[PDB]
């Protein structure tokens, strides 16, 4: 429908390389951009026989991407530094929506899971970050350490969330560490003053089914003007909340209060790509594709 | 000669190795306790004809919230931070709240046990 041309997105198909970070930094475009692709159906005005070819880039960071995997299962810029909760999420992430396009390893996507939930889950269901990455433009709106401990556990849940099918039936520890980490975001939910968190919780908490009454209702009546989730600060952060936002009532099934928020952000005309671009780029258009895959 | 199932669950626990359905007489599985969390007993377990060994547990930690201290009117001696995380035989010393005074009590110094700690009180 009001599908993004494939031409503006051209510059999404990125050969990876680099290190632990910058690998993953080459990955994320051209994975979410063969994803929405895929979803709109654009390979065809676009070019077919430049789909496989943008594969093949993926499996080339895939592949990459495994020459940081540590013995542990977890992931660091380079193997001599220790593991960053952040990059090892944020790799189950990428992974999870990847297992479509390319062969991903179950091995290695649940043993980066298990990882999570045996070394960086806090005894109250916070996730903890003990190595920063060094691209801390990687990271989105999560590089504003204010409410960190929430933000960082509803990423790192979503991460969970979204490996879940493939990894449910190898990692026994992984429904009890997700409804930890939910009892820990529901209890702390309402206290949220930041709207980037409350986007990204609200989603984490609607995957679960625990965004309801007051909750639900101060996750709505955050957005400004019924169609963003802002803060002062980078418009990126607001256009990747925005898309938390828009995945968290697409999981709601609130398809009456989307279409002033894909208004918002078809006007914001954001194509992705660039310094500091990667979970603008990753999301918003995670959310536009899940807006064309449902939505009457 | 014969063969083991998938190894037993332990809580707040899980295998170090990718799970399998079938295991050979003689193979091992080692188990890893969550964070704070303390393995109690032998870590690895061993199939043999049918049963695997009997795994280890995990001892639970105590996270000191400030509601409970709010209740009690206590808060932590030495550091400000209103949450504490304690490993089990962890030693976590307490203070009165400003303006307030102990009652009879169990000593402000006290130890987390497998998930339990004896709080101590104060009033006025």
């Amino acid at each position: 429908s009001r599908s993004t041309d494939a031409e503006r997105l051209k510059h999404l198909i990125v050969t990876p390389s680099g290190a632990g970070e910058q690998n993953m930094i080459g990955m994320t475009p051209t994975v979410i951009a063969v994803h929405y692709l895929d979803e709109t159906e654009q390979w065809e005005k676009f070019g077919l026989e430049k789909r496989q070819g943008a594969l093949e880039l993926i499996k080339k960071g895939y592949t990459q991407q495994l020459a940081f995997r540590q013995p542990s299962s977890a992931f660091a810029a380079f193997v001599k530094r220790a593991p960053s909760t952040w990059l090892t999420a944020y790799v189950v992430k990428v992974f999870s929506l990847a297992v479509n396009l390319i062969a991903i390893d179950s091995q290695v996507l649940c043993g980066a899971v298990k990882w999570l939930i045996l070394e960086k889950q806090k005894p109250d269901g916070v996730f903890q970050e003990d190595a920063p990455v060094i691209h801390q433009e990687m990271i989105g709106g999560l590089r504003n350490n204010n409410e960190k401990d929430m933000a960082l556990t509803a990423f790192v849940l979503i991460s969970l969330q979204e490996a879940k099918d493939i990894c449910e039936e190898q990692v026994n520890s992984l429904p009890g560490s997700i409804t930890k980490a939910g009892d820990f975001l529901e209890a702390n939910y309402m206290n949220l003053q930041r709207s980037y968190t409350v986007a990204i919780a609200g989603y984490a908490l609607a995957q679960m089914g625990r965004l309801k009454g007051p909750l639900l209702n101060k996750f709505l009546t955050t957005a400004k003007d019924k169609n963003r989730w802002e803060d002062p600060g980078k418009q990126l952060y607001n256009v990747e909340a925005t898309s938390y936002a828009l995945l968290a009532l697409l999981q709601l099934k609130d398809f009456d209060f989307v279409p002033p928020v894909v208004r918002w952000l078809n006007e914001q005309r954001y194509y992705g790509g660039g310094y500091g671009s990667t979970q603008a780029t990753f999301m918003v258009f995670q959310a536009l594709a899940q807006y064309q895959k449902d939505a009457p | 000669a014969e063969k083991c199932g998938p190894p037993p669950p332990i809580d707040n626990g899980d295998i170090t190795s990718f799970l399998l359905s079938v295991y050979a007489p003689g193979s091992s599985v080692e188990y890893q306790c969550q964070n704070l969390y303390q393995l109690e007993g032998n870590n690895q377990i061993t199939c043999r004809n049918g049963q695997w060994s009997e795994p280890p547990k995990c001892l639970d930690p105590c996270v000191i919230s400030q509601e409970i201290m709010e209740k009690y009117n206590i808060k932590l001696k030495w550091t400000n931070q209103q949450k504490l995380y304690s490993r089990t035989g962890d030693i976590v010393e307490f203070v009165c709240k400003s303006g307030y005074h102990p009652t009879k009590s169990h000593s402000f110094r006290a130890m987390c046990q497998n998930g339990k700690l004896v709080y101590p009180s104060c009033e006025e």
